[PDB]
């Protein structure tokens, strides 16, 4: 379990490294279909100190949103 | 506050600075609302004194000699008779019920008809120590902070109880003979990879 | 500048006034992991932390172990003092340890508070005479008074090459421990046996023979 | 109102970039009762990507 | 400053030099806030008092020939006796009347502010009327206490290595001073 789950946030927190990093585009339908190979292989190679950076993003509260995200008429 | 309750940090705002017991320890935040807060300043006083009562039975029984806090009720609640001070007393264990639960059902029932006094004084003070106004500070501060200690040490005792299962008096000179062999650790119980 | 690795780029955080102001940098953070202040300085603390730790340890380990292969000073092995010790003791290990942990406890938590507060337990009055040389000396990861005494914190001149020095010879150790316990578990020797070994025949004593490190050969 | 290619924070409900920002392509000087024209750049169920608005429905955010 | 403490050196600017025991002794500078350093001055002057008296009683009983200081505590840790005369009462006893005495005296004391020199009552001979005089007093005083100090830290490390009485080594360092020292006993330093 210990193993499976280092791997999972592993990926996942890359992902959104990468999707972050992309979002920071002015392309963002272009770089999601193509993509930036060596940004993909540095982000993988950094992405190892994930657990480090996110509890660090916890402690200054950076890693979630904030209550502005589109919401339903009805809440 | 009788003193930074935490060297380098801060106070509570609704916590006000003149209080007695206040040291600027609400780090979790719970007395916030002033009812709330004023209801815990009785309670909390409330339980220190009873706990301050309590212990000094508890000790008075055990240095003359009737057992411990925990021997009390096995008379009773087995086969035996009442004795206290030595003296038997010559009365049925239901009786001593009923009566001991009418009587503070009509104490509590009459300290809680008042709204929320701590110190009503005047027949709650007949030799009227009271009468100073800030001696009565002081008189407030210790007895809050015996208080909180008669609390933890009633919590000594019933831990140290059902770990071993002896008086504190008992764990007292254990202790004494070696404090390395005789404690918690040394029971391995309070914690269990020892 | 001195950098881990010439012709490579510097990061940027590590290419700041504050980092390359604080001791000891060559712009060695391949995986960025020091980008925020507050993360790098923490990070700071730490090193130097682990830095004091281990070289106190790899002192404790050499020395007495160096001088049991002298005459005098029969030692036994470190990984095993802790049972011989535990042996000629007279307390409880779980007992002593207990009591060391309260210890190191409280003082970790001074250390925790002035992190938090630089100027959090110079509180006047909190201890009795404490708060006054209980300040820090302006860097956090270097008290003063106790600290320093014999006050060679005072002299500029020297100060980044003390400090160049420390980092240096605390990262040194932590590497030493290291190479003490993996030889520990591949070899099973003391750390200076098998330096003696490596010495009569560095050829053939090595990881590249001992088929631990490297199965595969 | 706001200015030209300024950026404004959708605020009409019943829209689709609700919640969101659009940028003000211009503000009509006539008497229309929705003058704030802002385009979008996420389309909306419509693939419509700009939409007239009331000053109020926006904010300059 | 009864004296440069460091020939060469220079004095602490918050050290002022009114104050008896004074030589421009702190290099390690504590005392530097005021109402520290005035506590370190009562405290001092306190405790150079206490281990005055302490060092004259060891010394007298030694000399009266009662064992020593360490000698003292046997017959109650495991009957009294005082100047060859026993006293007839439980060790319980005296040690309740000891605690709850110097209770009262302590609290009595720090009941003031951070008096050191109170007199009248406490100088019925008058010896302070002189407010000079008394200064040389206080500055002998601190020394004495000191001296005190470092002669009790002598009797307690001489016990604790030999195990003798300060007047047993004393003597023996008098036979020998080649021999009974703490480089023969090699204890206080091992590698010898
Ligand atoms: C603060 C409340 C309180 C506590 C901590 C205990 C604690 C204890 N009671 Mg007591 N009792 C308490 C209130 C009361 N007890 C009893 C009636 C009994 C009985 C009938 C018995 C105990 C016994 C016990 C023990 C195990 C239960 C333990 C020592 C038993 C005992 O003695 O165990 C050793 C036992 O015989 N208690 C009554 C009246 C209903 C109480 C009223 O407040
Ligand atoms: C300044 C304080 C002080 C010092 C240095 C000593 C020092 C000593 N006491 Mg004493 N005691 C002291 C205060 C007290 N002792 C005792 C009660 C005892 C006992 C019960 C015993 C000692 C014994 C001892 C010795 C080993 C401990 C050593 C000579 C033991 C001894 O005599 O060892 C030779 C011994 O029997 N002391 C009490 C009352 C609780 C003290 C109160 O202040
Ligand atoms: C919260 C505290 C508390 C409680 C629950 C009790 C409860 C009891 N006490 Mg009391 N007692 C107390 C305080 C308390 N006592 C105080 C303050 C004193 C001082 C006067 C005593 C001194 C005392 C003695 C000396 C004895 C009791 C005894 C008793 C028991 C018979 C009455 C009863 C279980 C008797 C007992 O334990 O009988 C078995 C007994 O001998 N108590
Ligand atoms: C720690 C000991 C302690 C101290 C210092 C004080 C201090 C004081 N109490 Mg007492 N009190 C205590 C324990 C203590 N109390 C206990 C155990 C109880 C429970 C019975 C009470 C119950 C109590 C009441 C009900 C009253 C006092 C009152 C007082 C005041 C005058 C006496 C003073 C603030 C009186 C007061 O403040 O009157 C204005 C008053 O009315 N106290
Ligand atoms: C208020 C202060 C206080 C003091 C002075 C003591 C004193 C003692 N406790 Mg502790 N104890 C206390 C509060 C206190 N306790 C509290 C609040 C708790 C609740 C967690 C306990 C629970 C407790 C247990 C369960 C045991 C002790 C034990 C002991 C004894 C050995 C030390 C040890 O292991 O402690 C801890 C000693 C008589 C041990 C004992 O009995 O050793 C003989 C033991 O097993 N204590
Ligand atoms: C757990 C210990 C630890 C910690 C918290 C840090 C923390 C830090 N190191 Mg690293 N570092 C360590 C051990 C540690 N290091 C060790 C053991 C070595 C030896 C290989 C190094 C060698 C090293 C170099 C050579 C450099 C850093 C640098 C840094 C800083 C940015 C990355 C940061 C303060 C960089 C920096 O900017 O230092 C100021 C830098 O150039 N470190
Ligand atoms: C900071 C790291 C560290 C640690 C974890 C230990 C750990 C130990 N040391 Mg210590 N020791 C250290 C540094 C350290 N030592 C240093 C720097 C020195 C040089 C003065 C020594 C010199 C030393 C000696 C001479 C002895 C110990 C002993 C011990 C043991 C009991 C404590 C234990 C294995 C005792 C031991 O190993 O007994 C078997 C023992 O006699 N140590
Ligand atoms: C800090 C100093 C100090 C302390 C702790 C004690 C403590 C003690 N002295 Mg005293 N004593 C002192 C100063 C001190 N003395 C002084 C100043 C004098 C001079 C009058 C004496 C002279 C003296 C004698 C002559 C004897 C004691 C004895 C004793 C013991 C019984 C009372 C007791 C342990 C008696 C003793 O040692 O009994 C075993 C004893 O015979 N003392
Ligand atoms: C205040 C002055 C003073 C004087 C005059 C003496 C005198 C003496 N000390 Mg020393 N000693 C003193 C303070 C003093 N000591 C202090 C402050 C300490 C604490 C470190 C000691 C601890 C000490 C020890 C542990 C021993 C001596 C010993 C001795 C004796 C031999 C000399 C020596 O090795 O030292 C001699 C009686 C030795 C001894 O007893 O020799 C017979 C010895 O083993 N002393």
């Amino acid at each position: 379990t210990f193993g499976f789950l280092y791997v999972a946030g592993y990926i996942g927190y890359v992902g959104r490294q990468y999707l972050i990093a992309v979002k920071g585009e002015a392309k963002p339908t272009d770089k999601e279909i193509i993509i930036d190979v060596p940004l993909a292989t540095k982000l993988a190679w950094q992405g190892a100190g994930w657990p480090l950076a996110a509890v660090q993003e916890l402690q200054r509260g950076t890693l979630l949103e904030k209550e502005e995200n589109i919401t339903v008429s009805p809440r | 506050k009788a003193g930074n309750w935490l060297p380098g940090s801060d106070a509570p705002a609704w916590l006000p600075d003149d209080l007695p017991g206040n040291y600027g320890f609400d780090p979790l935040s719970l007395g916030k609302e002033p009812a709330s807060l004023k209801r815990f300043t009785e309670s909390e006083v409330i339980h220190g004194r009873w706990a301050m009562l309590g212990v000094a039975g508890s000790l008075a029984v055990e240095l003359l000699g009737y057992g411990n806090w925990y021997d009390a009720p096995l008379w009773a609640v087995n086969g035996g008779k009442a004795t206290w001070f030595g003296i038997e007393v010559p009365f049925d264990l239901n009786a001593l019920l009923a009566f001991e639960f009418v009587a503070m059902a009509a104490a509590e029932g009459q300290r809680g008809d008042a709204g929320g006094v701590v110190y009503p004084g005047g027949a709650f003070d007949p030799l009227g120590f009271a009468k100073d106004s800030s001696k009565s500070g002081e008189l407030k501060l210790k007895e809050i902070k015996n208080g909180r200690l008669a609390m933890v040490a009633f919590l000594g005792f019933v831990a140290q109880h059902a770990a071993t299962g002896k008086g504190p008096i008992a764990a007292l000179g254990e202790h004494l003979a070696n404090p390395w062999g005789a404690n918690f650790a040394t029971n391995g119980i309070s914690v269990p990879f020892f | 500048r001195q950098s881990w690795l010439p012709g490579s780029q510097i990061p940027a955080h590590l290419d700041t006034p504050a980092a390359q102001a604080l001791a000891g940098n060559f712009g060695f953070d391949p995986l960025g992991l020091g980008k925020d202040p507050v993360a790098l300085r923490w990070y700071q603390q730490a090193e130097l932390i682990h830095c004091r730790t281990a070289m106190a340890g790899v002192a404790g380990i050499l020395i007495p172990g160096l001088l049991t292969k002298a005459g005098a000073l029969n030692v036994p092995e470190w990984y095993d003092a802790g049972k011989v010790a535990i042996e000629n003791s007279f307390a409880p290990w779980g007992s002593l340890l207990a009591v060391q942990l309260f210890l190191c406890g409280f003082v970790e938590a001074k250390r925790w508070q002035d992190i938090r507060k630089p100027g959090s337990q110079g509180e006047p009055g909190s201890f009795l005479g404490f708060e006054a040389s209980l300040k820090g000396t302006s860097e956090l990861g270097y008290p003063g008074g106790p600290f320093d005494p014999l006050g060679l914190s005072k002299e500029a001149d020297k100060w980044a090459d003390w400090k160049l020095k420390e980092v240096k010879n605390g990262r040194l150790a932590m590497l030493a421990f290291l190479g003490f316990v993996a030889q520990k578990y591949a070899t099973g020797a003391g750390p200076v046996d098998n330096l003696a070994a490596h010495l009569k025949d560095p050829w053939h004593v090595n990881y590249a023979t001992n088929g631990v490190s490297l199965p595969f050969l | 109102g706001p200015k030209r290619g300024s950026l404004v924070k959708i605020l009409r409900p019943e829209s689709y970039w609700f919640n969101q920002v659009g940028k003000v392509v211009s503000v009509d000087q006539s008497g229309v009762r929705y003058p704030v024209v802002v385009r979008f750049e996420n389309q909306n169920y419509a693939g419509v990507t700009t939409n007239n608005y009331a000053l109020d429905e926006v904010v300059a955010a």
